[PDB]
């Protein structure tokens, strides 16, 4: 009798190292799109649009504008929701959204606690190594009216890590 | 305020 750590992701990005661990127990499609397109180079290139200190950083948009990005499967899909998956820590990763059922490929991680977030947005990770990065990314000069950060930070590559326990 | 969307960024 084995045991199956799951699936985690490594985001290289141009000022550190973040290690997401995905909840694919819970969030199974929010899961595999995540990883599917990790896996097809999506992400490669994206900056952080959006940079809020104290709130959440965001990303995933291909066209860096804030409005793109779509699932592997191209068409949005439906939310994921579970009671046991909140905002409630420094880290946790979700998906962005224009309300019920439309997620797509955007998705951020949060600062801190967020608890009016709960319910709205599937979360489907929690950043379990490189805390570090998350430093970095937050005391970044940004514009002030947008937050799209003075100097562009990307996401260069993705290592999508396997079962810890093989 | 402080919501996460994509495309109308709102308050």
């Amino acid at each position: 009798s084995r045991v199956d750590g799951g699936m985690s992701v490594t985001l290289h990005t141009d000022v550190g190292d973040i290690k997401i661990e995905v909840f694919c127990e819970r969030t199974p499609k929010t899961c595999e799109n995540f990883l599917a397109l990790c896996a097809s180079n999506y992400y490669n290139g994206c900056i952080f649009h959006r940079n809020i200190k104290g709130f959440m950083v965001q990303t995933g948009d291909p066209t860096g504008t804030g409005r793109g990005g779509n699932s592997i499967w191209g068409k949005k899909f439906e939310d994921e929701y579970s009671e046991y998956l909140k905002h409630n820590v420094r880290g946790v990763v979700s998906m962005a959204n224009n309300g019920p059922n439309t997620n797509g490929s955007q998705f951020f991680i949060t600062y801190g606690k967020q608890p009016h977030l709960d319910m709205k947005y599937t979360v489907f990770g929690k950043v379990i190594d490189g805390l570090e990065t998350l430093d970095e990314l937050e005391k970044l000069p940004v514009n002030e009216k947008t937050y799209r950060p003075l100097n562009d930070v990307h996401i260069k590559d993705i290592t999508i890590h396997a079962n810890p326990f093989a | 305020x402080l919501l996460v969307t994509a495309g109308l960024v709102l308050a």
